[PDB]
Formats: structure tokens, sequence, C-alpha cells
């Protein structure tokens, strides 16, 4: 064959790049790790280095709590028997308060409390690491699209986990802390609803996850397919159009009769994964709150 | 119902986007034009956007899209029909001339720069610190063309600094004059490098680099768009295989 | 019409059937022997299926159904109102995707491109031609595929989904998720940081690629590059519809009971097996 260009063929390594200093505190910056040839046939062999300022501190510590108040159940849960609790993995499940306690934090431990905790705990890391994605953003004099993109994500979570059980009198409307029983409540929260597969936004959602899979199916196939001219350099080709950008176009333009430009094809990309999250987010939040049967909804709305 | 209302605000929501997404997206290459380069009757429903403007670094100017649309350069092609809609056929050498696949732009005559002003690409003699890490080292091997003839011998691999990667092999001519060749365009094998789309003939042809440590943007797209062309414009020469 | 910098591309050559005959274009779209096929395959695919639509008595689109056959009649044909259309109509959109298909190449071969989106696309036809020829050919019968219509096809999807229980529990189809959701945090992400590069804060030049790289090294430590990620990008989509494929040609086929319980071989493996505590014992 020609190369594909989906792996490299000769790998170049030069001095650790530290990057961009911009207004970075780089006291908050570590050292670089090390590099890694077999990362190098597909992307950067370079580990590190990476900022880690208070926030940083307080997302990863907090992360962590989540991850050990749910280990410690699991661990518990298999009677602490490693042989248990490496068969049983899949099984075990931190579960929330049961609907008798609603929004309370009353709860013991054993029947919800650690549940509460888990959450408190998971909500401060997802937040502050929240803060990072801008507040990085900001000190590289870079725009806030990656924080607002993410935002989207946290929505679909905040709904789940906090928005509706909210609105619903209870915690016990939330997911439990489990590999298994976190696909249980998901199938039994659309046998509950009437099948979301009449829910409209749910509709969309799954419109927007394909068509994600679709658009960087495409942009993905497109950049590798011009790299011959340069392609991936995409910032470069959006101040300085190149052939690159224009056989890219034309092959679009030719083959389904428009087309994107290098710097646009980009706001296509962020919205098509942004909406995912933003569409299905509002499908769940309007889910036993305003509408109990989607069919039943459907029936008496087109 | 505040679910109806929920999905219709957003039906309108999307058609809002996707109307500002396509007009983003006629930022380049618009308005449209006839075979003769003058402008369009019908352009669509669209319209263009109000123009942004972007600061280049390292005090290259400004872009300032969509604008005065023009290729800055002859085009040598000739209509084949009598009628819109059929191919232009090349007036002399598509290859010498730059159309059809070995069609180049006019962007600009100077390198692009990294994040600290500094030549994006250099040969690797001139990128302190950088070497082969992992697969076959190519410099050293002979350059092999589609008609299965020697073209020369891999001089030095061009590495992207900030990127840490190779982007062309400088390669050596019979007259003693070197090359690019994108490295996306070649196969590093284990006795030598083998270009499909060149014959060993049309070497010489590649573009040349008015600096022997740099290349501009304008070099790279001739080059790119020279080797490119090979595929169509050198199959006569292309020995299977 | 075209766009200010075409023309230049708009040379002669590059089909692969046909020479010249049909080496033009109409409007933007290139034709093509391609495009001809396509064409061909999607019309006669469409009157067949207004065909349908007249037989079963309705023209709206959200009532609109070609029903694959009665699975009685196995893997052979069925009459035109009662399962041949759409065995017809599923010869048409295999003509018109595959045509598809090698129009791209034909366009590829004119650009002097690479022919990634092409391969990229016969995954997708490879997901369809699961559903509708090796799943329900390895099954025994063209009853075993989905419905064409807009509903009816999600009536399907669930109905096939609820035959192995909670369809969750499928392994591949797991994976086949894990990779659709990745791919999209993936394009999240990296619309985002080539837009906050291009559109940095107000007044600042635009940013490079090194701006790029050092803001996710800052974030989680790691920067892929910009030629990493849309090998990425490809590689997760392209993952997620394999696995698609994956998971449904072993089901009804390879595996045909309930997904949950597959799982039982990890859970009585011979050492932890008769363990007890825990949730299984
Ligand atoms: C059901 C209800 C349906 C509606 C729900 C959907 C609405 C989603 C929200 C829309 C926000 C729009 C943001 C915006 O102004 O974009 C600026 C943007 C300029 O971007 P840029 O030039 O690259 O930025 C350069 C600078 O650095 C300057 O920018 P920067 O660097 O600071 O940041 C980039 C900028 C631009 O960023 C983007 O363009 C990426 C978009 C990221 C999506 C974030 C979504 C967040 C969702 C979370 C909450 C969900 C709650 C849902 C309820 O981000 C923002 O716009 C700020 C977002 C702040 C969010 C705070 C919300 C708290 C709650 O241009 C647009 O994207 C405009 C969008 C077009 C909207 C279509 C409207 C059509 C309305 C219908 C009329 C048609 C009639 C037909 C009949
Ligand atoms: C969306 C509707 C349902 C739901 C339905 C489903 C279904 C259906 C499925 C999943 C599946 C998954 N779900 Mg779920 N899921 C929901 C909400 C969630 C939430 C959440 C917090 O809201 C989480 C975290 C998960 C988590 C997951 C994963 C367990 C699994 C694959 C996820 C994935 O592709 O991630 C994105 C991919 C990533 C790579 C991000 C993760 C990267 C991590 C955090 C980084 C690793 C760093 C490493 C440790 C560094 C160490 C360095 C030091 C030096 C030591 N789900 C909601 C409630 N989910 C699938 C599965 O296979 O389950 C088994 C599946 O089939
Ligand atoms: C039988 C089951 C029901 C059903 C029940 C549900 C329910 C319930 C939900 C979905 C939702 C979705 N379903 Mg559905 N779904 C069904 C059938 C399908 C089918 C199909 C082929 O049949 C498909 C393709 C889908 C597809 C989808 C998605 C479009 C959507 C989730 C988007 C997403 O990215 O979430 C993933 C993204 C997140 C969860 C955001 C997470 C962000 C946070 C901040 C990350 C935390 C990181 C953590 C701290 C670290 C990681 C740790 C490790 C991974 C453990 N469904 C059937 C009808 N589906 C969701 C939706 O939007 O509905 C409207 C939802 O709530
Ligand atoms: C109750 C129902 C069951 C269920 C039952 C099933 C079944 C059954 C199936 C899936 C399949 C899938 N499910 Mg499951 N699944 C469930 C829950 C989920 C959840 C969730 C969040 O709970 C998620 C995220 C998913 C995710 C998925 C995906 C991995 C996969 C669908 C994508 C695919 O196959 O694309 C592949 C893409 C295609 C087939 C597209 C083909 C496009 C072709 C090439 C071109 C057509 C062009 C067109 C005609 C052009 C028109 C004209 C133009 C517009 C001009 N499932 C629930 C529990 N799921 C499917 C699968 O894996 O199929 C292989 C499948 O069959
Ligand atoms: C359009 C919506 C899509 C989306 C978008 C999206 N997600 C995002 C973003 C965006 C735009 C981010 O910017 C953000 C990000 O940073 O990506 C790199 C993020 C993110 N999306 C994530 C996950 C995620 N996204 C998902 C989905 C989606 N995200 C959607 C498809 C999903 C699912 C369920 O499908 C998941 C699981 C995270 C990778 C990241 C947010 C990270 C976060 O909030 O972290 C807080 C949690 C922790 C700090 C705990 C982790 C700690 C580790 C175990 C390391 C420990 C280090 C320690 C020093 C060592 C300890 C060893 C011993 C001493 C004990
Ligand atoms: C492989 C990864 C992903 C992918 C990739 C991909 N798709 C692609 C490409 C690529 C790389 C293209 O180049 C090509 C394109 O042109 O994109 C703009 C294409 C394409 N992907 C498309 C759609 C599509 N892709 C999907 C999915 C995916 N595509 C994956 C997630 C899906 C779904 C369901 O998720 C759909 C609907 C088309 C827009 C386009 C192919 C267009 C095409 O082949 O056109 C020729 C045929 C016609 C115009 C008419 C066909 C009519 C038939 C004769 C009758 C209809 C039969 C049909 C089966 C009935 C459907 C009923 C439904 C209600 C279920
Ligand atoms: C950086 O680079 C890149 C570009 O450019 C710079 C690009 O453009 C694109 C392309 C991406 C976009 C333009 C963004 C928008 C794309 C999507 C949201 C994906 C979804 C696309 C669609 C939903 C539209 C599909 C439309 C089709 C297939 C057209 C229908 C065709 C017909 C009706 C007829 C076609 C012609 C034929 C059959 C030939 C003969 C016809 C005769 C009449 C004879 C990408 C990926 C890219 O990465
Ligand atoms: C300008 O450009 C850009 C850059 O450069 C300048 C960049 O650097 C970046 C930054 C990119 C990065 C930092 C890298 C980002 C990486 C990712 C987003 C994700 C990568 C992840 C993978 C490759 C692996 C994903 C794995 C998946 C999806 C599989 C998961 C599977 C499970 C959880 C298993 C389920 C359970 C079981 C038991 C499986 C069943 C068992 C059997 C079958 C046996 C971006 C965005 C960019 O835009
Ligand atoms: C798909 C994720 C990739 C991570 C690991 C990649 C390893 C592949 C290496 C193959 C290329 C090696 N070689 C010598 C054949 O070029
Ligand atoms: C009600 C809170 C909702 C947030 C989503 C929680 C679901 C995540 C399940 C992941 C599995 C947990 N664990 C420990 C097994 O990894
Ligand atoms: C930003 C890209 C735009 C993508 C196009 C989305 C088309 C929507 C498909 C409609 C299905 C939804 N519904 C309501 C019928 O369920
Ligand atoms: C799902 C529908 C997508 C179809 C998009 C096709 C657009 C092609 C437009 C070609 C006509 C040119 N125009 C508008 C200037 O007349
Ligand atoms: C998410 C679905 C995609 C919808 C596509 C809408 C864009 C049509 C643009 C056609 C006009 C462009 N044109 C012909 C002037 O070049
Ligand atoms: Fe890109
Ligand atoms: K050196």
């Amino acid at each position: 064959a020609e190369y594909q260009n989906i792996f490299s063929q000769v790998q170049v390594r030069g001095p650790a790049d530290l990057g961009m200093t911009e207004d970075v505190n780089l006291a908050n910056r570590s050292g670089v790790g090390p590099f890694s040839t077999l990362l190098g046939w597909f992307g950067n062999a370079q580990l590190g280095p990476i900022y880690l300022g208070s926030l940083g501190v307080l997302s990863l510590f907090s992360g962590l709590m989540w991850f050990f108040t749910i280990g410690i159940w699991f661990w518990y849960q298999a009677g602490w028997n490693p042989a248990v609790f490496l068969r049983d993995l899949f099984f075990f499940s931190l579960e929330p308060p049961a609907p008798e306690y609603g929004l309370s934090f009353a709860a013991p431990l054993k029947e919800g409390g650690l549940w509460l905790i888990a959450s408190f705990f998971m909500f401060v890391a997802v937040w502050s690491w929240w803060g990072r994605t801008y507040l990085r953003a900001q000190a590289l004099g870079m725009g806030k699209h990656t924080a607002w993109a993410f935002l989207s994500a946290i929505w679909l979570w905040m709904v789940l986990g906090f928005i509706r059980p909210i609105l619903m009198g209870s915690w016990s409307e939330a997911v439990p802390y489990g590999i298994f029983s976190h696909l249980d409540w998901t199938n039994n929260f659309s046998l509950v609803h009437g099948n979301l597969f009449y829910n409209p936004f749910h509709g969309l959602s799954i419109a927007f996850l394909y068509g994600s899979a679709l658009l960087f199916a495409m942009h993905g196939a497109t950049i590798l397919a011009v790299s011959r001219f340069g392609g991936e350099r995409e910032l470069e080709q959006i101040a300085d159009r190149g052939t690159a950008a224009e056989r890219a176009a034309l092959f679009w333009r030719w083959t389904m009769g428009f087309n994107a430009t290098m710097e646009g094809i980009h706001r296509w990309a962020i919205w098509m994964a942004v909406l995912v999250t933003l569409t299905g987010g509002i499908g769940i939040l309007l889910s036993g709150t305003v509408v109990d049967n989607w069919y039943v909804w459907g029936q008496n709305h087109g | 119902d505040l679910a109806s209302l929920a999905i219709y605000s957003f039906w309108i929501f999307l058609a809002g986007l996707i109307y500002y997404l396509q007009t983003e997206n006629m930022r380049e290459g618009y308005p449209l034009e006839n075979e003769d380069g003058t402008p369009a009757a019908n352009q669509g429903p669209f319209p263009l956007p109000k123009p942004k403007t972007f600061i280049l670094p390292h005090g290259r100017g400004t872009l300032t899209v969509p604008g005065p649309e023009s290729e800055d350069r002859p085009i040598a092609l000739a209509r084949t029909a009598v009628s819109e809609g059929f191919p232009h056929a090349p007036t002399g050498d598509p290859m010498k001339d730059g159309v059809g696949p070995a069609s180049w732009v006019a962007r600009r005559d100077l390198p692009e720069l990294d994040g600290h002003g500094h030549n994006k690409i250099k040969p690797m003699k001139a990128a302190a610190g950088f070497h082969v890490s992992a697969g076959k080292n190519p410099i050293g091997l002979p350059v092999r063309g589609c008609d299965l003839e020697i073209a020369g011998k891999v001089v030095d691999i061009w590495v992207d600094i900030p990127e840490q990667m190779a982007r062309f092999l400088e390669v050596e001519l019979k007259d003693g004059s070197t090359r690019l060749l994108p490295m996306q365009m070649v196969k590093v094998q284990s006795n030598r490098v083998h270009v499909n789309a060149l014959s060993s003939d049309l070497f010489a042809g590649i573009p040349t680099i008015k600096s022997p440590t740099e290349v501009t943007l304008l070099e790279e797209d001739k080059i790119c768009g020279y080797v490119a062309g090979g595929l169509m414009y050198a199959a006569p020469k292309r020995k299977s295989v | 019409a075209l766009l200010s910098f075409e023309r230049k591309y708009r040379v002669p050559g590059g089909t692969l059937v046909g020479g010249n005959l049909f080496d033009f274009w109409v409007g933007p779209f290139y034709v093509g022997f391609f495009g001809v096929a396509t064409f061909f395959f999607a019309a006669l695919g469409i009157i067949l299926i207004a065909w349908s639509a007249v037989l079963q008595g309705t023209w709206n689109p959200q009532l609109i159904s070609v029903y694959p056959p009665a699975l009685e009649y196995g893997l052979g044909g069925a009459p035109l109102a009662k399962g041949g259309l759409w065995q017809i109509i599923t010869i048409c959109a295999t003509g018109a995707f595959v045509s598809w298909a090698l129009r791209e190449v034909e366009i590829c071969r004119k650009l002097g491109i690479g022919y990634h989106i092409p391969f990229a696309f016969a995954f997708a036809i490879l997901a369809y031609l699961t559903l509708v020829l090796f799943r329900p050919v390895m099954m025994g019968a063209w009853g075993y595929a989905f419905p064409y219509g807009i509903w009816t096809h999600l009536d399907w999807v669930s109905n096939t989904g609820y035959t192995y229980g909670n369809f969750h529990y499928n392994p591949a189809h797991m994976i086949a998720i894990s990779f659709f959701f990745t791919n999209a945090l993936a394009l999240a992400l990296h619309g985002a940081l080539v837009l906050s590069a291009a559109n940095p804060e107000k007044g600042k030049e635009m940013r490079t690629p090194d701006h790029e790289d050092t803001f996710f090294r800052d974030l989680v430590g790691y920067s892929i590059g910009t030629l990493g990620i849309h090998r990425l990008g490809l590689l997760l989509s392209l993952s997620a519809v394999f696995f698609s494929a994956l998971c449904m040609i072993i089901t009804g086929t390879i595996w045909f009971d309930q997904w949950v319980d597959w799982w039982q071989w990890w859970v009585k493996l011979p050492w932890w097996a008769n363990i007890p505590g825990g949730i299984n014992g």
C-alpha cells in the first residue's frame, strides 16, 4: 500500500517540551515524565509535565475520596475476602437512601449515608476540575470553549444525580455507584417512563451521538486523507488556506454538495458533541417531573 | 405543556444553529463563481457572514475572512465543453503548471513558525538534540520511483520540532541538489525508500526551496502538490507490483 | 457555480469505469459512473418504497414501513406485498451505498487525496450489512432483519434487545458504547481545543499548536498531538461501529440466551466459584 498514516513510520525525539509559559504559574508545573515509544507510533511519546495547583489538589483528592468511599463499601460487601471482591466486582453497588428519607441527609452510613458522602465527594471533584478547565485556558490566553463544552457533560450528570432527584423529592431517584446496578437503573428508568425511545429528546440525543461518530469519522478520515498536504496543521491552515484545506473542502462539495472551512468544521464538531448531553439532559430532567410516560405523551403531542 | 415548549424551542434553536454554522463555513471560497471566474447568479439562501479578523502571531499581519477571493496565480486550463459542468484540460504540463492533483495554493513565502517564533520545520541536522528514536532510520537509503528506478538518496529527515515528528525526507539527486519528499508519500523499507507517486525522471521537477535550512508555506504547497499529482500524471510510467 | 478556488481542481481524470463518459459535474456534485449507479439505485429503491407505501395504504413518513418477509420464508424470496419489496429495496440500498463509496474513491482519485473517507464509510456499510445480510443469513431468515420505518425500526431494536433480557449485558455492546461515548468526548474536546486556539481571549493573537499541547498537558498530563487526535477520532468512531457490528453478529447466532447469564463464566471460575459471602455466594 501507500502509507496510510495511521501509524508513523519513523519516530524522532528531541529535548523534552516544557510548554508555552504565557501567564502560567510555573511553580505549579511538574517535570517531564517518561517518553513512551509505544504511544509514539500513534501520537506523542512525551508524557507530562502536569500543572497541579491548589484546585487540582482539591479535585484529585476529592476524586479519590469518592473512589475509596465506594471501594470501602465494595470490600465490605465482599466480606473482606479479595477472592470475592474480584469475583463479584461488577455486582457490588453503593445505593442511595430509600424513598422514606426523601432529601434528608439523616440516613445511616450502611443504608444511604455512604452514598451521599460519595456523591458529595464527586460533586467537589467534577466542579473543581471544571474550574481547572477554565483557568488553564485563561492562563494561556485561550478561549473557553473547552470549559463551555465540558459544562454540557456536567449538565447531564447534574440532572441524573442532583437536579432531578431534588425536583422529585428524594435521593432514592439517583443512580447508584456500581457497574451492573447502574445499567439496571438505566433500563428500569426507561421502563418506568414509558420507554424512552418515545422521548423526543432521547431521540435527538441518539442522533447526535451517532452523528458524532459520523462526523469524527468524516473529519479524521479527511485530515488523514489530506495529510500529504499538511492538513493536520489546522490552525496555520485557518490563517492561510492551503491546498490541503481546498482538497478537503472539494472532496465534500463534490460528494454531498456543500462543505466546511478549516475553522468551521470544528464548530460543527464542537456542537455535534455538545448537543448529545445537552438534549439528553433535558430529556431526563423532564422525565417524571413533567412527563410520567413518554408513550402516553407521544399520543397527545404528535 | 412544558415538554412541548421545550421540544419546539429546541427545533427553533437547531434551525438557528445550523444557519449560523453554515454561514460560518462560507468564510472561505465564497461568493460562488462561474467557470470564467465572475460572480455566479444563484449563491444560495445563506448570506456571507459579517467578516472576522484573526491577529496572526509573530508580526505576520492579520487575516480577515470572508474577503476578496483570488488565486493570486494564473491557471493553465481550458474548457473542454460548450456549457457548465465539464472538465478543464491542462493547456500544458499539469505537473509543471500546478493544476489538477498537481495544484498548489499561493500561501505565504515564509515558514510556519512555532509558539516561540522559530521555524516549525528544520532539517534534523539543524534541530538540536533531535534523532531517530524508533523505526528504521531512512537517512542513507536510496530512493526509488514508480518506474522502479533510483531517483536519489535520502540525506536527512526534516522534522517538526514542536510536534516532534518527521515531515519530509530531503533527497539528494544525481546532480547534487536536494528535494523535499513529503514523508506521507514515501515507504521506508528495509533496504530503500519507495515513492510511488513519481517516476525517477520526474524528481528533478519537484519545486526546490530557496534556502537549504527552511521551507516556506508556499514551497510546501508546491512540493506536496507536485508529488501528489504524480499519482495521476505519472501513471503511464508506473510499473505494476 | 464553483468555489473561488475550485476550477484548477476540475481537470479530467480519475474515473474507475467508463473513462470520460461520465466525467462531469452537475452543480457542485461530481457524477461519474458511480453517480449514475447511485442515482439508479436510489431512484428504484425510492419508487419501490413508495410502492410498498401504496400497498400498506399510507403516505405518512411516520407510518410508511417496509417490512421484511415473515420468518416462514427462511432465506428464500417472498412475494412483493409480503416480503419481496424489502428484499429488493435491500438490493437497491446496498447497491446505492456501495456505489456511493466507489464514487468517493473516484473523487479522491481526481483530487489526489488518500482514500480514508470511503474506507471509513465502508465500516458503516458493514454495520448495515450485518443487520440485514450476515446476521439474517446466519440465523436462517430475512425476517430477523430490521424493517424500514422511522418508528417500526425502533420497535425492532427494542424487541430484539429484549429477546436477550437487558441487552446492556452484551459485552461487545459495552465495548461498542464506550467507544461511542469516548468518541463524543474526543470530538467535544478537539472542536473546543482548535477553536480556543483560533479564537483566543479578546485582543490577543491566535495561539499556536504548542498552546494546544501546553493546555492539555497542563490539564491531564498528556497531549496526543494534532495528527494524533485525527487518528484518534477515526479510530474511536470506527471502533464504535465495528463492535456494534460484532455485538450483533454474535447475538442470536453464537449466543442466544439472556446476556446477563453470560457473565456466570467469570463468577464460577473454580477458585472463587464456591467462596461464601459477596453477592453470588
Ligand atoms: C448514560 C445513561 C446512564 C449510563 C449508561 C451506560 C451504559 C448503557 C453503559 C455505560 C458504560 C459505562 N459507564 Mg455509564 N451511564 C450513566 C452514567 C455514567 C457516569 C456518570 C458519572 O454519570 C459514569 C462515570 C459512567 C461510567 C461508565 C463506564 C463504567 C462505562 C464506560 C464509560 C465511558 O465510555 O466513558 C468515557 C471514556 C473515558 C476514557 C473516560 C475515563 C478515563 C479515566 C477517568 C482516566 C484514567 C486515568 C488513570 C487512572 C491515571 C493513573 C496515573 C497515576 C500515575 C497512577 N456512567 C447514566 C446513568 N453507561 C458502558 C459499560 O461498558 O459499562 C460496563 C455501557 O455499556
Ligand atoms: C433499556 C435502556 C433504554 C435507555 C435508557 C437511557 C437512559 C435512562 C438514559 C439514556 C441516555 C442516552 N442513551 Mg438511551 N436507552 C436505550 C436505548 C439506547 C440506544 C439503542 C441503540 O437502543 C442508544 C444508542 C442510546 C443512547 C443514549 C445516549 C444518546 C444518551 C447518553 C449520552 C451520553 O453521552 O451519556 C454519557 C455522558 C455522561 C453520563 C456525562 C458524564 C460527565 C461526568 C462529569 C463524568 C464524570 C467522570 C468521573 C468522575 C470519572 C470516571 C470514572 C470511571 C469511568 C468509573 N440509548 C433504551 C431505550 N438512555 C441518557 C440520556 O441523555 O437520556 C435522555 C440517559 O439518561
Ligand atoms: C432495549 C434496546 C436495548 C438495545 C438493543 C440494541 C440492538 C438490538 C442493537 C443495538 C445497537 C447499538 N446500541 Mg444497544 N441497546 C440498548 C441500550 C443502549 C445504550 C444505552 C445508553 O442504554 C446505548 C448507548 C447503546 C448503543 C448501541 C450502539 C453501540 C449500537 C448502535 C449504533 C450502530 O449500530 O451503528 C451502526 C450504524 C449503522 C447500521 C448506520 C448505517 C448507515 C448506512 C451505511 C447508510 C445509510 C444512508 C441513508 C439511507 C442515507 C439517507 C439519505 C441521506 C440523508 C441524503 N445501546 C437497550 C438496552 N442496541 C445496534 C448494533 O450494534 O447494530 C450493529 C443493534 O442492532
Ligand atoms: C458532549 C458530552 C461529552 C463529554 C464532554 C467532555 N467531558 C470532559 C470534558 C468535555 C468537553 C472536559 O474538559 C473534561 C476533561 O478534562 O477531559 C480531558 C471531561 C471529562 N470527562 C470525563 C469522563 C467522562 N465523560 C463522559 C461523557 C462525555 N463527556 C460526553 C459524551 C463519560 C461517560 C460516562 O460516557 C465519562 C466517564 C473525565 C475524563 C473528565 C473530567 C474529570 C473529572 O471531573 O475529574 C474529577 C475526578 C477525579 C479527580 C478522580 C480521578 C483521579 C485518578 C484516579 C488519578 C489519581 C492520581 C493520584 C495522584 C494517584 C493516586 C495513587 C495512590 C497514591 C492512591
Ligand atoms: C462508520 C462510522 C460512522 C459513519 C461513517 C460515515 N458515513 C458516511 C461517510 C462516513 C465516513 C461518508 O462519506 C458518507 C457521506 O456522504 O457523509 C456525509 C456517509 C454517509 N452516512 C450516512 C448516514 C448514516 N451514517 C450513520 C452512521 C455512521 N456513519 C457511523 C456512526 C447513520 C446512523 C443510523 O447512525 C446514518 C443514518 C449518509 C448521510 C451518508 C451516505 C449517503 C449514501 O450512501 O447515499 C446514497 C444513497 C442514497 C442517497 C439513497 C438510499 C435510498 C435507498 C435505496 C432506500 C433506503 C433504504 C434504507 C435502508 C431505509 C432506511 C429507513 C430508516 C427509517 C431506518
Ligand atoms: C490504537 C492505539 C495505539 C497504541 C499502540 C500502537 C502500537 C502499534 C505499532 C505499529 C507500528 C510499528 N511498525 C514498525 C510496524 O511500524
Ligand atoms: C446519582 C449519581 C449519578 C452519577 C452517575 C453515577 C454512575 C457511575 C457508575 C460508575 C461505577 C462506579 N464504580 C465504582 C464501579 O466505578
Ligand atoms: C449540528 C449538526 C446537526 C445534526 C442533524 C440532526 C437531525 C435530527 C434527526 C431527527 C430525530 C429526532 N426526533 C424528534 C424525531 O425524535
Ligand atoms: C439531509 C439533507 C442534506 C442535503 C444537502 C445538499 C445540499 C446541496 C445543495 C446544492 C444546490 C446549490 N444551490 C443551493 C446553490 O442551489
Ligand atoms: C445536520 C444536517 C446538515 C444540513 C446541511 C445544511 C447545509 C446546506 C448548505 C447548502 C448551501 C451551500 N452552497 C451551495 C451555497 O454552497
Ligand atoms: Fe481537526
Ligand atoms: K540533530
